[PDB]
């Protein structure tokens, strides 16, 4: 899980 | 705890709470990561870029120069692109920004007045408002909303590729599609807006063009998806609890209300780091090379910091919640997002529309960035 755009 | 299970997606916060109550720093062996749900622990890790990083090159993972971006760079490389983006942001006159955001919100609310059937606030308000808002800020013509949402959604779902690896490839294709969009804007955009300012700033500072293009893509996608998902969650709460809009409605009262709405409904559920140097976190010794997933939405419900954590309380101390992160990578658009939600609340009060549920809130199977698939309401 990575908040990467 | 299966993050993509339908029952978890329907409402993950009781599962976060069960995690937090057993251990604020859990080892998840199948995901090969620490799961951090405590406020103190999340706050610690977010702010410590010396021992916990966002650039996996710092633990000897190969990252091509063409993929580097503001989100995945740590000092000293992070400062150059970060300052560049902040400088471009600070050049935008806020009077114009607030006028644009207020008009966009009012226009889309007015289109909903007079609708006698069920309307979906996700596709009819949250997404189109977010798209026109970010592109007005960037100073570029809005792309087709339906098409842009489709590409953007692939990137959102790819944030869960660690859970479902098949989600990775559609995300990479979508990232490339948005990169070409940003490349066209960099070549053609007017001097007005954020893209023009970033272009001007880049000439002076020296940033790899690839970092700038990747970073502008982050601004676009982060701006669209974060705002879109925040508005959806906030609207979901307001439709079930309209009394939240029946408050004093002063600048200061809305400040407190907006802060609580962001604490509760901020869409970022997970924010990841790699351990660069052994460091205790919670009860655990985290080791160099370990991955940590910071459940910041869970931290914003930690009852040791937010008593009655699931409720809006208008008398809490400001500056506590972690929905915009903390430290060097703290949200570049935190001020824009709070201003935007303020204008949305004001447009709702001036619109005089009552929004009653016409069915359940339905949630998309996205675990890192929470989002509604549908929010059906009647307008009266
Ligand atoms: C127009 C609105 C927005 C823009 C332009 C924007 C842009 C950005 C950018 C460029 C970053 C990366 C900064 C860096 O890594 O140095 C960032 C970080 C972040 N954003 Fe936003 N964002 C917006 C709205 C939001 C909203 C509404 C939320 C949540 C309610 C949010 C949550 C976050 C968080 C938690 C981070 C930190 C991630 C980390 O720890 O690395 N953003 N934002
Ligand atoms: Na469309
Ligand atoms: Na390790
Ligand atoms: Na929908």
């Amino acid at each position: 899980m990575r908040y990467l755009h | 705890y299966d993050p993509l299970a339908p029952s978890v997606i329907a409402d993950p916060y009781p599962f976060y709470r069960k995690l937090r109550e057993t251990n604020t720093v859990h080892w998840h062996e199948f995901l090969d990561s620490w799961v951090v749900t405590g406020y103190a622990e999340c706050r610690q890790v977010l702010g410590d870029t010396t021992n916990f990083g966002s650039d996996f090159r710092r633990i000897d993972v190969e990252i091509p120069d063409t993929q580097l971006s503001v989100q995945s760079l740590d000092p000293p490389e992070h400062g150059a692109i970060r300052h560049l983006l902040v400088s471009a942001l600070h050049e935008q006159p806020l009077s114009t920004v607030r006028q644009q955001f207020a008009a966009i919100a009012a226009q889309h609310l007015a289109e909903l007045s007079g609708q006698p059937g069920t309307v979906d606030l996700v596709s009819r308000f949250a997404r189109p408002v977010a798209l026109r808002t970010i592109t007005a800020f960037l100073g570029v013509p809005p792309p087709d909303g339906a098409g842009f949402e489709q590409w953007s959604n692939a990137i959102v779902r790819s944030m869960d590729a660690g859970i479902e690896p098949a989600r990775a490839e559609p995300g990479n294709q979508a990232r490339a599609e948005l990169s070409r969009l940003v490349t066209h804007w960099l070549a053609e955009a007017d001097e007005r807006g954020f893209v023009g300012a970033a272009r001007r700033a880049a000439r002076a500072q020296d940033v790899p063009a690839a970092v700038l293009a990747n970073s502008l893509r982050a601004v676009l996608h982060a701006g669209y998806e974060s705002v879109s998902r925040l508005l959806g969650g906030v609207l979901a709460r307001l439709v079930r609890h309209p009394e939240l809009l029946a408050g004093p409605a002063t600048r200061d009262a809305d400040e407190a209300l907006v802060d609580e709405l962001i604490r509760l409904d901020g869409p970022v559920q997970a924010d990841a780091r790699v351990c660069v140097r052994d460091q205790p976190v919670g009860a655990q010794l985290v080791r160099r090379g370990d991955v940590l997933v910071l459940f910041i939405a869970a931290a914003n419900r930690d009852p040791a910091v937010f008593p009655d954590p699931d409720a809006v309380r208008l008398t809490r101390r400001r500056g506590l919640h972690l929905a915009f992160g903390r430290g060097a990578h703290a949200c570049l658009g935190a001020g824009l997002a709070t201003l935007q939600l303020r204008e949305v609340l004001g447009a709702l009060r001036a619109g005089g529309l009552r929004l009653a549920p016409a069915g359940p809130a339905a949630y998309e199977p996205t675990a890192t960035l929470r989002g509604l698939a549908e929010l059906p309401v009647s307008v009266r």
